[PDB]
RNA sequence: AGCCACCCGAGAUUGAGCAAUAACAGGUCUGUGAUGCCCUUAGAUGUCGGGGCUGCACGCGCGCUACACUGACUGGCUCAGCGUGUGCCUACCCUACGCCGGCAGGCGCGGGUAACCCGUUGAACCCCAUUCGUGAUGGGGAUCGGGGAUUGCAAUUAUUCCCCAUGAACGAGGAAUUCCCAGUAAGUGCGGGUCAUAAGCUUGCGUUGAUUAAGUCCCUGCCCUUUGUACACACCGCCCGU
């Protein structure tokens, strides 16, 4: 008997999350990545990012 | 010559006086109580400076292929005091800069031309050169 | 560092995308045809009708 | 090397050479540096001079323009209180009369029991910003 | 217990509009005049999806005589700006854990409900 | 630190003093004149600008921040 | 110009070094004459390099100290050029000759280095290198000029000029002289 | 083996990336539909409405803004670089250019997934002619009052921005203590990240640019032999008597 169970969000960090988990703070929205930094560390190999400097 | 060969400070002052002789500068109903830019902590000393700015703008446009409000605002702009936060660049009053561009256009010092905004008029090219000659004899610094 | 105590350690990854263009002038199809064949993986190649 | 003109009154303070005219005036409340500078420009008085220079004439001309600001084209935005809360106009408030209104507004919002009023009265910081380890020593 | 000449002596303008004129304008004509915080709320809100709350205000004002205040009408919102329609009601203004009951008098108009309810002590350390 | 002020009124006696003390100087700046008299520093400066239309003082700098005057040609 | 390279409105000629022990760290024409001082803006590249830098250039560099005034050479060059003019009016002469004399008179001879002696406060009398004597002198004089200017009407240019002239022939109104007399006196004493 | 100087000159003078053997109950179950056991689970600890993290008699740390004249003020001169952008898989751009407004801001166009357009990135420091005159002064912008706007459906407990007024301590910092050898310290702006709105943050970048060791093991830390040890959970250990 649902009547409300969503509320509009498009505001702050609370309107988005990682695409494998739910997380807040440090969400990379640049380049359409949409992953939290902690997850991005483990997948930084798979995107093609590399450290030389 | 280009205007750059002669003394730049003397050029703008000489041109500013030449503008006063013309007898019109299509002056604002502001500039007697103004904040002006937000880089200012004190209201302008006089209402004289409008001529000086106009001369400066005319010179700046002479250099370029055509430009409008944006170019003038950055040059006149400086450091903006943000209170107790770090001082940073900004761009101040746009009403005055726009008004100056309109007023110069009215006298036909500068006119709309290609590459957007106003570029110099041959009437202005002649005027600038005459004061350039006076300046050229005076010094070079 | 996950969970920030210790020292300030920062990691910076770069990714260097490289672009080049080449403007060929010669007739219609036989250009884009002879070029785009003989390659399949791993380097994007775009042939554009742009430029008159 | 002209003495001669000295000792001018703006409102309840003695104004003498010390600084440029504009700055000299700002002893009184309700006249900041910008206010006094713009009043002088309106009143056609060179503001680079001293307040031990200039006669009584110039002072009165300044006083009339400050206390009738609209009627001499000092705009409404430039005013300390715009539309006010007591008075339906737009008033420049000067001297001791600013202190009056400040008191009024604080009492006012203690009655009405508005957040600004209550915080100020109790000694808590009216702005919502940190006072965690600040607002003291 | 409602409207002007009654719980007021500070009077004059709130902000540009005298309480006389205010109380006999509608909120429509109020936001047009001198009102900037209120004006943003009403324009962007656009009657502001607090519908039922506002109707509960009118309801208990109606059913109570105009000689006395309502039966008290609670709300969870406290971002509500007092509009002349409301005035004379008695509003339970939630604080997320307490409803402070506040009669809305003619001096409160243009101010927020929230400013008359507290989440905060006078602050002590044994003081 | 410190507290030091000068007369900020343009006076009679100090202008006269200045012009009649003139062989003492060979270096003249606003600050010097200010110290040696009680004239302001600002109105030190201005007194010099007046003085230069006797030409008992000659310009040898004209810098924005502060100016340097000589007394006569070289003294 | 190639015959003699002058300063930018003063001469490099008639500058005499009035000491035989301070030679080869005082120069202005022994190759090192410049209209405008600036080498390349490094002086810490070699230990050799210090000899290259003349006393005039070293004095401009040492001046820019205390956070706001740091890293503004252009301001200092303008102040210094003004300072030379102030010296010239006050004593005639050549301002560079006044500068050289000031360095020689302000430079210490003996100083002290720490030496252990029971844990009591004693020190060993030692002579110091002429490079050190020049370096310390220039420091003292710049710090003196800045110190005066801070809460007084006079500008850095004026105070620097006053500081050099007083040191050039003693007056006991120069900071550098007063400090030097303390260092040499203490040196003589000790253990 | 190597060391020192000298020539050429980027000099045997750049900065990152890089980690062994092994230790640590360092931090993390709140990055993880990695996970053991436990709790709770339709009566939720699985979702919406509201408030607090933002409360201050006081202690601490990283900072920021300051204490001025290489500056406050009013005109004017004038040179950049690393990077970035819309038309995106849960939400969206940079703006030249026209007009209006002191300002905040409002409004019309057009180009550009881009060394095409923003951006000849004509930035700040700097340079210059004044004013002010070292005076808590106009240095400083604290606190407060009134008003305008921008962001959001919602700003109350200022989200932020602007306009005016009100115009604090602080005029160089004790006990103590950090960092630094060259485009370095210090001054100074800029771009990106967080993001509906919101930087005093951090990551890079160019600009202006020193004084000073030019060495050594004194203190401190770490690493070499030797020696001593009642130590071995290893001296923040042990270890005695009243």
């Amino acid at each position: 008997q649902q009547l409300y169970w969503s509320h509009p969000r498009k505001f702050g960090q609370g309107s988005r999350s990682c695409r494998v988990c739910s997380n807040r703070h440090g969400l990379i929205r640049k380049y359409g990545l949409n992953m939290c930094r902690q997850c991005f560390r483990q997948y930084a190999k798979d995107i093609g990012f590399i450290k030389l400097d | 010559v280009t205007v750059k060969d002669v003394n730049q400070q003397e050029f703008v002052r000489a041109l500013a006086a030449f503008l006063k002789k013309s007898g019109k500068l299509k002056v604002p109903e502001w500039v007697d109580t103004v904040k002006l830019a937000k880089h200012k902590e004190l209201a302008p000393y006089d209402e004289n400076w409008f001529y000086t700015r106009a001369a400066s703008t005319a010179r700046h446009l002479y250099l370029r292929g055509g430009a409008g409000v944006g170019s003038m605002t950055k040059i006149y702009g400086g450091r903006q005091r943000n209170g107790v936060m770090p001082s940073h660049f900004s761009r101040g009053s746009k009403s005055v800069a726009r008004r100056v561009l309109q007023a110069l256009e009215g006298l036909k010092m500068v006119e709309k031309d290609q590459d957007w905004g106003r570029k110099l008029t041959p009437q202005g090219q002649r005027d600038l050169d005459r004061i350039a000659g006076q300046v050229a004899a005076a010094k070079k610094k | 560092t996950p969970c920030g105590e210790g020292s300030k350690t920062w990691d910076r990854f770069q990714m260097r995308i490289h672009k080049r263009l080449i403007d060929l002038h010669s007739p219609s199809e036989i250009v884009k045809q002879i070029t785009s064949i003989s390659i399949e993986p791993g380097v994007e190649v775009e042939v554009t009708i742009a430029d008159a | 090397p002209e003495k001669f003109q000295h000792i001018l009154r703006v409102l309840n303070t003695n104004i003498d050479g010390r600084r440029k005219i504009a700055f000299a005036i700002t002893a009184i409340k309700g006249v900041g540096r910008r206010y006094a500078h713009v009043v002088l420009r309106k009143a056609d008085i060179d503001l680079t001079k001293r307040a031990g220079e200039l006669t009584e004439d110039e002072v009165e001309r300044v006083i009339t323009i400050m206390q009738n600001p609209r009627q001499y084209k000092i705009p409404d935005w430039f005013l300390n209180r715009q539309k006010d809360v007591k008075d339906g106009k737009y008033s420049q408030v000067l001297a001791n009369g600013l202190d009056n209104k400040l008191r009024e507004d604080l009492e006012r919002l203690k009655k009405i029991r508005a957040h600004r009023g209550l915080r100020h009265f109790w000694g808590l910081r009216v702005r919502g910003q940190h006072t965690k380890t600040t607002g003291r020593r | 217990v409602e409207q002007k000449k009654k719980r007021t002596f500070r009077k004059f303008t709130y902000r540009g509009v005298d309480l006389d004129q205010l109380l006999d304008m509608s909120y429509e004509q109020l936001m047009q005049l001198y009102s900037a915080r209120q004006r943003r709320r009403l324009s962007r809100g656009l009657r502001r999806k607090q519908h039922s709350l506002l109707k509960r205000l009118r309801k208990a004002k109606k059913e109570a005589p105009p000689m006395e205040k309502p039966e008290v009408v609670k709300t969870h919102l406290r971002d509500m700006i007092i509009l002349p329609e409301m005035v004379g009601s008695m509003v339970g203004v939630y604080n997320g854990k307490t409803f402070n009951q506040v009669e809305i008098k003619p001096e409160m108009i243009g101010h927020y409900l929230g400013e008359f309810s507290i989440t905060y002590k006078p602050v002590k350390h044994g003081r | 630190r410190d507290k030091l002020n000068n007369l900020v009124l343009f006076d009679k006696a100090t202008y006269d003093k200045l012009c009649k003390e003139v062989p003492n100087y060979k270096l003249i700046t606003p600050a010097v004149v200010s110290e040696r008299l009680k004239i302001r520093g600002s109105l030190a400066r201005a007194a010099l600008q007046e003085l230069l239309s006797k030409g008992l003082i000659k310009l040898v700098s004209k810098h924005r921040a502060q100016v340097i005057y000589t007394r006569n040609t070289k003294g | 110009t190639p015959d003699i390279k002058l300063f930018g409105k003063w001469s490099t000629d008639d500058v005499q070094i009035n000491d035989i022990s301070l030679q080869d760290y005082i120069a202005v024409k022994e190759k090192y004459a410049k209209y405008l001082p600036h080498s390349a803006g490094r002086y810490a590249a070699k230990r050799f390099r210090k000899a290259q830098c003349p006393i005039v250039e070293r004095l401009t560099n040492s001046m820019m100290m205390h956070g706001r005034n740091n890293g503004k050479k252009l301001m200092t060059v303008r102040i210094v050029k003004h300072a030379f003019e102030i010296i010239h009016l006050l004593t005639g002469e050549n301002p560079l000759q006044v500068l050289v004399n000031a360095i020689i008179n302000s430079g210490p001879r003996e100083d002290s280095t720490r030496i252990g002696r029971a844990g009591t406060v004693r020190r060993q009398a030692v002579d110091v290198s002429p490079l050190r004597r020049v370096n310390q002198a220039i420091w003292l004089l710049c710090t003196g000029a800045r110190e005066a200017a801070f809460r007084n009407i006079k500008t850095i240019a004026e105070c620097l000029a006053d500081e050099l002239i007083n040191a050039a022939k003693g007056s006991s109104n120069s900071y550098a002289i007063k400090k030097k007399d303390e260092l040499e006196r203490v040196a003589k004493s000790n253990r």
